């Protein structure tokens, strides 16, 4: 509902999740989904500490 | 021959040189030469084909 200002960018730690990246990525609302060192379709075939 | 150390230094040198070259060769396999990662499985699981 309300993101933090640019200069004071908030952070949140994500842990023990199951990340359904593919269902998020294929959504139409994201105007851009650039990724670096990783590809979006592969994201489910991965797991990051 | 029994007592003196390094009596066979030349054969030892040959073996050491060969083993050292192989050890370097396998070690180089760990370096990524600027790539994203040094494991092909990691790259293939992480990145799209192109």
């Amino acid at each position: 509902t309300r993101f933090a200002s640019v200069y004071a960018w908030n952070r949140k730690r994500i842990s023990n999740c199951v990340a359904d990246y593919s269902v998020l990525y294929n959504s139409a609302s994201f105007s851009t989904f650039k990724c670096y060192g990783v590809s979006p379709t592969k994201l489910n075939d991965l797991c990051f500490t | 021959l029994s007592s003196t150390a390094s009596a066979l230094g030349k054969l030892q040198d040959v073996v050491n040189q060969n083993a050292q070259a192989l050890n370097t060769l396998v070690k180089q396999l760990s370096s990524n030469f600027g790539a994203i990662s040094s494991v092909l499985n990691d790259i293939l699981a992480r990145l799209d084909p192109p």
